[PDB]
């Protein structure tokens, strides 16, 4: 349990790292010079934090949506571990989470 | 100036040009370098109208397809009259579809001596940019 | 100089190199260097317009196929006058178009003697990459 | 080198060649090896830039259609003038196709003599792969 | 060896072939058999070309229809110069068009005397198959 | 054997047959069973290429226009040249014709004599298929 | 059998029957039965082949529009050379094109002297259906 906890969080770090600015791609005709297609690398990395910018009609430029995730799965691996820990070393769970719950308490 | 008159003249040979540059002797004896320097002046005019686009107008360099396009275009403007069927004609809207394909971004302008051309700085342009919270604080 | 006096002499013969090159003899008599060298550079500068999106211009080596394409061209421009329909032109456009195929990524620059040519370093471009996390911590 | 001399030779007669090779005689008397061998180099250079994306170039063994199509442009190349209209023009424009088809993924190159060619890496990459939790822990 | 001189001999005639293979002697006199070996391995050259991709290559056996194609692609191959108009051109590309058919899916491949051919594994591939949970524990 | 000499003659007269199958003796004087047989065998090789994929090809019985399209493909493979504007060319394109309509499944194979051909079990596939509590338990 | 030796000579007169039936004897001078039977049976495999996906091949009645068909094919297949712009041709493939209709389900068999043809069961076919609950319980 201890390493699926340290998976999961790490993966949910990593993209946590990965949302925000969408990946993009940047295409250019033959007979570009490599300053201009070091020009173009620059500007689309700098698209993201970049709120315009402008390049000739005969390049494009795409945004893909890198992530278009959710972290539940994480958490819920996160708690599932959590909860087998609790139980095997005090015997129960209530002890280390907040029962959310009455009538049986 | 992309080319000059001894460009012309090792292009199409001197007899040539002396035929086509003389309209005042027939037959023609001597160039004159008025004509010839006009004829220069509207194939750089009409290159710059094709290249402003994507570098600096006033290059400090001539690449040699460059020279090539310039000779041939002020030979086919050195002609008076000049025909669709003209093999010069034919030459010289070969050379305008190379400065269409150079604009296009179709092709590339090559070194001028050793060194690259300078390109313009069109493409370089984007925002300042905003990005706070991400300098190491 | 991807191509030579000598290429240009045993691809197309030297009597037919000796009446195209020399424009002042009738009948020719000698070749004239400065008319070969010129076709020579217009044609490596055409070939350098079309490569130069995907190669290094100044290569340090020729592949043979750029040595045909280049002895083409320059063979072509050594003529004052040409016909849509001279069979060098059909050649010619061949040629080019060829090189098209080339700069489109449809075709490849072969070996130039045994290692292969210089690709530029166009889609080697990538952001830096974050991915922290991910080290081993 | 794809072809040979012989090769040429076992295909078009010796006659043929000895015409279209000797370029100084007239009548023909004997064949210029050197013209030959150019030929062949430019045919072998022509189907490396077709071939160089599916295969590894300097290849150990020559397939016996590779022989043809080498044997086929070669003669086409021996040729100083070529008109669209010649019968070896159109074998040559075949032979093309057929280089292309097999670029495109459309034909495959056969056997040497006995064993498969050399197929390159080219789809056989992809990334390291990530399969943890999955290797019987 | 798809075909053999038999072959050849016993769709075409004797006397043609007797023509066609004779490049040293007119009248032509005897049939060169290096020739007519050449010209059917071009043939079986181009066949395997066009089938490497659905069997293999080095049939243990071979279909009648391909032996039908073989002589005919060799025959065509034996013209030193063949027109667009050539019969002999016409029933080449009519076997092109029906190899072309049989390597797109289009046409099968019949028996070579009783039993059928060996297709090749392509379509056999897929993934080694997880399926636990259901082999009845 | 979709067809024999019999019903070539039945179909196309004695003499014609005489004439196109007699290749040594001019005038022809006898039909060579050979040359007649390899015909009969090429058309049957078509044939099963174009059949192969919707019937077992060691058919036990004929169908009627299986006879008639076997003795029209013999008939044209029996002569050395053909134009494209021969009508025995035209017969035999039609044939081909209703050979590929039958193949693509837009014409059915007719009675043999009195029962139906065998189609092959291609459609016939299908998964195991698992139906239980469907049982009547 | 769609049609007779009668019908083709109630159709097309008896002295073209003679001409095109009779090949050893020049004038013709007896109509040969075995040719007109073979005629008329390709003409009913033919149409046979264009039929069998609709209706039962081996028809207990003949529709009269049937006979017509088969006589008109019988008659086009009786001519050993047949050109395209033949009259007999045209009429042969404006035959087959009803054929093609009625196979299409374009066109309808009509009757055959007082009742309709046995269509097949084709669309006949159906799964057995599950309605219990609904067999008035």
């Amino acid at each position: 349990p201890y390493l699926f906890r340290h998976y999961a969080t790490s993966d949910l770090a990593e993209m946590l790292e990965i949302y925000g600015l969408p990946i993009r791609l940047g295409k250019y005709p033959p007979g570009t010079a490599d300053e201009e297609k070091a020009t173009l690398l620059r500007a689309v990395t700098g698209l993201g934090h970049a709120a315009a910018g402008i390049i000739p009609e005969t390049m494009a430029i795409d945004f893909q949506q890198a992530a278009q995730g959710s972290s539940d799965p994480f958490l819920a691996m996160m708690r599932q571990s959590e909860d087998a820990i609790s139980k095997a070393v005090l015997g129960g769970t209530l002890t280390s989470t907040t029962s959310q719950s009455g009538g049986g308490a | 100036s992309y080319c000059t008159l001894a460009d012309l003249i090792e292009q199409y040979s001197e007899q040539k040009i002396r035929e086509v540059s003389d309209r005042v002797n027939k037959p023609a004896t001597t160039i004159d370098t008025v004509i010839v320097d006009r004829a220069i002046a509207d194939a750089d005019s009409e290159i710059d109208l094709h290249l402003h686009g994507r570098y600096q107008l006033p290059l400090a360099s001539v690449p040699t397809a460059l020279k090539r396009i310039a000779c041939g275009l002020a030979y086919a403007n050195l002609h008076i009259v000049l025909k669709e069927e003209n093999p010069v004609y034919k030459t010289a809207e070969h050379l305008r579809k190379l400065l269409s394909g150079i604009a296009n971004g179709k092709l590339s302008l090559a070194l001028d001596a050793d060194g690259k051309p300078a390109p313009v700085a069109n493409t370089v342009q984007i925002s300042e940019g905003r990005n706070d919270w991400g300098a190491d604080w």
